[PDB]
């Protein structure tokens, strides 16, 4: 697996809530993405990634390589571990205790030149996935603009997970998250279509 | 920063320097008279239609009896503040039909009857300069009961209780009283602020305020054409700075908006918990039980009184500067149109 | 209004006038399932404190009022809620946790506290919200030999998150040496096991303890309590308590944009704007009833007995909250006095160009510019 | 300290105003002593005889 | 180790900003107004400066007040040693007195002892068990701790607000009297005045 480093160019943004705002500047402090970041691309032709607190994914393959992601202390054993294999026939969310089992759940929307781009978070023993999908044109690098990420899934897990690691050629872009205020634009439809980073610049500071 | 230019000027005990020629200069000064008339309702405001609010709030004494009369003391205020400034003239005096005043032109300052509002062309292009917002006049609730999506922001500051009062004086009566004060100062020069209108030749008056600054009468009857060109140019000038120039009416702007950013922080404070678990009562009050729901309650309200006080006393403090502002506008309009000023400067 | 018996000339803002809600509207979701408190109440035995079992509960009908009925409890100890009020307002997902402790750690089971049980066994988040139930349980989980099922957690590296299980058993490095499995000098067994009897105080006797946390209403609501739903009305001021939120207030059809996973809409100042109703998919628009300020015009008492009603800041075909006389004007409209296509010195101010005054030829109140 | 931060987050915006009050204030006694001193156009300089 | 009211005041978080003008600057702007009324007479401001001999300008000056010019031209010397007798008595007046600029010793007072009081506001309890915050927080648990720290933040923030409120007082009472200032410099200064007391 080789390793390159590249640019986020402002991208990975979300809506915090299930309310809805029109035409309102709203400022919230969260765990996000900051803007410019040192976002890591990977190229898979393999340890295990460091988890902390919510990560963003963007990948571009779209035969479906990139299936799941198995979460953890350790790998196997001896600890609390989670399974959330997916594949490709029917879109299953089957999440997986045993390590004894302790918490089953299973539901269908996980996965439906297209950025898959996720968000996973993990705060008081609460699971988050954020996820939209984003046509693309000139595919190389990240774009730039802004599209937000909607709430997909919730799970009472319960744990920690300090490691992560996805399943199997493929390139994909992993990002790290980090508790961030930001100062959203609310549309007149209620778009999230502009963002300020409030601890970029001081340019941005003056404008929070 | 640089103070000026640096200037010697060559003084001997034997040397002295007269001017041979001159130049008519029309300068503009802004002054602000009066401000946006408010009226805030505690009950609405607070509690907004809830009986147990009402109830613990009636334990706090007369607190907004005093603030309302605060209020509608600084409402009153202004309208005493506009009526002192433009109601100086007896009798409304209008212009003879006539419109030769010795080669001066005032046709661009005068009023013209083609408009709905007498309103001249300096009076429109300040009119429009100035983003002066509607501010609920006009039946705000029934405007706001129509099904648009884009909620305003003057909505949610007549759903907090929070209403704009209209002047006395409606902008037609204060082109009037300019218009009459203008027509009177062309036709009868000072004579018509000392009593009854006495008409005067408008170059024989200017030949008076010639002798009033200190210069011979001939002077003028010499020059009265070049004077009359400058005059006209000069007035060319005020009206093309001001259809560039945006930036000149700062102080009404500031008059504006200050009232703008007042009434929308009184709005915003309603979003703030004050230590209590939420800043919804309605919320408070199905959650929680009646002593625990009372202390919540009690929270909110002290809150919520201590955001009104600090906007009464910022009204207090706004109104007694405009009403010092509005003082010397009177004065300035009762020394500078009704006659001549020797005070320099001034 | 102004405690006095005489009224002098002029005018005085009195109170407000509102148009009073007619009926009352509550929408609740169709629910028919009885989710099983009966079966976390009522158990053979209960997990220990380091492997307390999580249930999770929705599409219910909650009654909590017989909760009482099943454990015999003194306080039903909330944090968040009254424990009176858990019938009317609803939520979206219920947790049950059961353990056993002794009696001197069941004043741990708190918001933010520091000991043994709120450190390595079960940690409570600061911003929690539910409700706690001890009660006795001397003559179920007490042996005279000794009863030892009953174990829990006192040595760890780190303090426990809120909301989390440390069941992993390994040997504590309580020195240099390593323990490699072996108990000894410096390498202590992590769980330790209670020693219940029924001859001790009533301080060291088991506790059963089971803590209800609650979600908040802002995922679609599945588990609500029984409270009966109503017909839906529009176009009228009336009190309508959606999932537990009650306001007073009209409802329109609204043609914002709504996206699937958004149930409530804000205003600036938090007021709900918008509300999702949980039957039908149905957005609808919140507005306040109608409101304003009234003023009393009046001469003075020795004058006159006849007074004038402005209504401040409303078209006026909507007046009900002599009385033949209506005008309008700009700063409202005004009622018991007619108006007059003169010219006069302005005697009582009312708004924009319009005064009114009293004059002689029968005696009225007249309104003119 | 951070928990007073966290309850002084709670209530509302009186510092923002107090700062812009003070800040209003500031500006106001520059505004002044430039409207009483800066009021000749120029620089003069007295001729060194006496 | 002597800890000055000026050292507590930065570290309690009360900073004092600078004037933009500099009293060197205060300075050029007060000689070049004096420059222009001892050698241009008023002209310099209705305009362009018109020199004039200094006989000549008292001349103006006496004219103006209803003396005619002759008095002055006969009585030059004695105008002269009068006005440097006064100049002379009023250097001597302010080199003994010392009670004669107490509006301006007022003006520095007060605005040292509102910051005073401002600092001296934080020893206080407001009912709370301890005036010291850190006291509260190693001592008590988190609620009965935000109990005391609500009680000391709402004592704290009402000094503040009428720390802010008297100072907005104080603003509009010295900008009245800059304004006034304002007026003597541009009619005195600039010009004649035939305003009685004035
Ligand atoms: C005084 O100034 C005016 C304008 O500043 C002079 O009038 C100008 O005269 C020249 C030549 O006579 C013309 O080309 C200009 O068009 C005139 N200007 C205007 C505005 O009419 C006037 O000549 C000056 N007087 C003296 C004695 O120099
Ligand atoms: C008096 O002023 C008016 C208004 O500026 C002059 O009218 C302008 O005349 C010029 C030249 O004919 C036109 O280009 C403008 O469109 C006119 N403006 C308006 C508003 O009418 C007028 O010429 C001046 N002189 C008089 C009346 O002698
Ligand atoms: C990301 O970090 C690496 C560290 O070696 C650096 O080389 C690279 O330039 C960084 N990317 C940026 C600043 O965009
Ligand atoms: C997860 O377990 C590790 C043990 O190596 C511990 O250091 C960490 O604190 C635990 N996670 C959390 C969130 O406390
Ligand atoms: C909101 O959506 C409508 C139709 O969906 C569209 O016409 C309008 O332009 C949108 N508003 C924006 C993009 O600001
Ligand atoms: C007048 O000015 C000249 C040149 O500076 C000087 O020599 C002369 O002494 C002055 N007159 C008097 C009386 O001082
Ligand atoms: C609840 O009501 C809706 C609308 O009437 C209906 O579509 C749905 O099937 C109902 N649910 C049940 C369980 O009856
Ligand atoms: C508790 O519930 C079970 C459920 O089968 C029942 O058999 C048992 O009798 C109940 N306990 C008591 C004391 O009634
Ligand atoms: C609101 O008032 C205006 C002015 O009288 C009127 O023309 C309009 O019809 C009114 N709106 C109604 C009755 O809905």
């Amino acid at each position: 697996r080789t390793q390159s480093y590249t640019n986020s160019f402002t991208r990975g943004v979300y809506y915090p809530d299930k309310v809805f705002r029109s035409s309102v500047l709203h400022s919230t402090q969260d765990l996000f993405l900051p803007f410019f970041s040192n976002v890591t691309w990977f190229h898979a032709i393999n340890p295990a990634l460091p988890f902390n607190d919510g990560v963003y994914f963007a990948s571009t393959e779209k035969s479906n390589i990139i299936r799941g992601w198995i979460f953890g202390t350790t790998l196997d054993s001896k600890t609390q571990s989670l399974l959330i294999v997916n594949n490709a026939t029917n879109v299953v969310i089957k999440v997986c205790e045993f390590q004894n089992c302790t918490f089953e759940y299973v539901s269908q929307p996980f996965l439906m030149k297209n950025l898959r781009e996720f968000v996973f978070k993990n705060i008081d023993g609460y699971f988050k996935i954020y996820s939209k999908h984003t046509p693309i044109n000139l595919e190389r690098d990240l774009p730039q603009g802004f599209s937000a990420l909607e709430p997909l899934v919730d799970l009472p897990i319960g744990i920690n997970i300090t490691r992560f690691q996805t399943l199997l050629a493929a390139a994909y872009y992993v990002g790290y998250l980090q508790p961030r205020t930001f100062l959203l634009k609310y549309n007149e439809n209620g778009t999230i279509t502009d963002a300020v980073d409030c601890a970029l610049d001081p340019l941005s500071e003056t404008k929070c | 920063m640089s103070l000026g230019a640096e200037n010697s000027v060559a003084y001997s005990n034997n040397s002295i320097a007269i001017p041979t020629n001159f130049t008519i200069s029309v300068t503009t000064e802004i002054l602000p008279v009066s401000m946006t008339k408010t009226s805030v309702d505690c009950t609405m405001y607070i509690c907004g239609d809830s009986t147990e609010c009402s109830n613990l709030l009636l334990q706090y004494g007369s607190f907004c009896t005093q603030l309302k009369r605060a209020l509608t003391g600084i409402a009153v205020e202004q309208d005493k503040n506009t009526q002192e400034v433009f109601a100086q003239v007896k009798q409304i005096y209008k212009t003879p039909p006539i419109k030769y005043f010795g080669g001066f032109n005032f046709s661009q300052i005068l009023p013209d009857p083609s408009k709905p509002s007498k309103r001249s062309f300096i009076e429109d292009l300040l009119f429009n300069k100035v983003t002066l917002a509607d501010a609920g006049f006009i039946k705000q609730y029934g405007d706001c009961l129509g099904d648009i999506a884009a909620r305003d922001l003057i909505c949610a500051q007549k759903f907090n209780g929070l209403t704009v009062l209209p002047p006395l004086l409606t902008d037609e009566m204060i082109a009037q009283y300019t218009s009459a004060l203008l027509a009177g100062t062309i036709t009868s020069g000072w004579t018509f602020g000392a009593g009854a209108a006495l008409q005067i030749p408008f170059a024989m008056q200017m030949a008076y305020r010639f002798n009033g600054i200190g210069v011979t009468q001939n002077v003028l009857y010499e020059n009265q054409k070049l004077i009359a060109n400058q005059f006209n140019s000069a007035i060319g000038k005020i009206q093309d700075s001001l259809s560039s120039t945006a930036s000149a009416l700062g102080k009404l702007q500031d008059v504006v908006n200050h009232n703008a950013q007042a009434l929308n922080t009184l709005v915003k404070q309603l979003s703030s918990k004050f230590g209590a678990i939420s800043s919804v009562l309605n919320d408070i009050l199905s959650r929680l039980d009646k002593v625990e729901a009372e202390v919540q309650i009690d929270r909110l309200i002290t809150g919520r009184l201590q955001s009104l006080q600090t906007y009464v006393t910022q009204q207090l403090i706004r109104a007694a500067e405009i009403r010092a502002s509005a003082n010397l506008a009177a004065t300035k309009m009762s020394e500078c149109v009704l006659g001549q000023s020797k005070r320099v400067d001034f | 209004t102004l405690k006095s018996f005489t009224v002098e000339k002029g005018i005085y803002q009195t109170s407000n006038f509102r148009v009073q809600p007619t009926e009352s509207i509550v929408r609740f979701p169709n629910i028919t399932n009885l989710c099983p408190f009966h079966e976390v109440f009522n158990a053979t035995t209960f997990a220990s404190v380091y492997a307390w079992n999580r249930k999770r509960i929705s599409n219910c009908v909650a009654d909590y009022s017989v909760i009482y009925n099943f454990a015999p409890f003194f306080a039903f100890k909330c944090y968040g809620v009254s424990p009176t009020k858990l019938n009317d307002l609803c939520f979206t997902n219920v947790y049950a946790d059961s353990f056993v402790i002794r009696g001197n750690e069941v004043s741990q089971i708190a918001p933010g506290q520091t000991g043994n049980i709120a450190d390595y066994n079960y940690k409570l988040p600061d911003d929690f919200t539910g409700c706690v139930i001890a009660w006795n349980s001397n003559k179920l989980d007490s042996k005279p030999s000794g009863n030892y099922n009953y174990l829990y957690r006192l040595f760890r590296k780190s303090k426990l998150k809120p909301f989390e299980r440390d069941i992993s058993t390994e040997i504590y490095q309580a020195g240099n040496r390593p323990c490699n499995g072996v108990a000894g000098p410096n390498c202590y067994s992590p769980l330790q096991s209670y020693g219940f009897r029924p001859t001790y105080g009533v301080g060291h006797q088991p506790y059963r303890v089971v803590v209800l946390s609650f979600e908040l209403l802002h995922a679609p609501a599945t588990v609500c309590g029984p409270k009966k739903s109503t017909n839906l009305v529009k176009n009228k001021c009336v009190n309508f308590n959606f999932n537990g939120l009650t306001g007073t207030g009209v409802l329109t059809e609204s043609n914002k944009k709504f996206l699937p996973f958004q149930q409530f809409g804000r205003d600036i100042a938090d007021t709900t704007d918008a509300v999702r109703d949980p039957q039908t998919l149905e957005i609808l628009d919140i507005t306040p009833c109608s409101f304003g300020g009234v003023s009393v015009i009046t001469p003075g008492t020795n004058t006159s007995n006849q007074v004038a009603v402005l209504y401040q800041g409303v078209n006026c075909t909507e007046v009900p909250v002599t009385g033949s006389n209506v005008f309008q004007t700009r700063a409202g409209c005004l009622i018991g006095a007619e108006y007059v296509n003169n010219s006069y010195e302005c005697d009582i101010p009312i708004g924009a160009g319009i005064c009114a005054s009293y004059q002689t030829q029968s005696q009225s109140i007249i309104a003119y510019t």
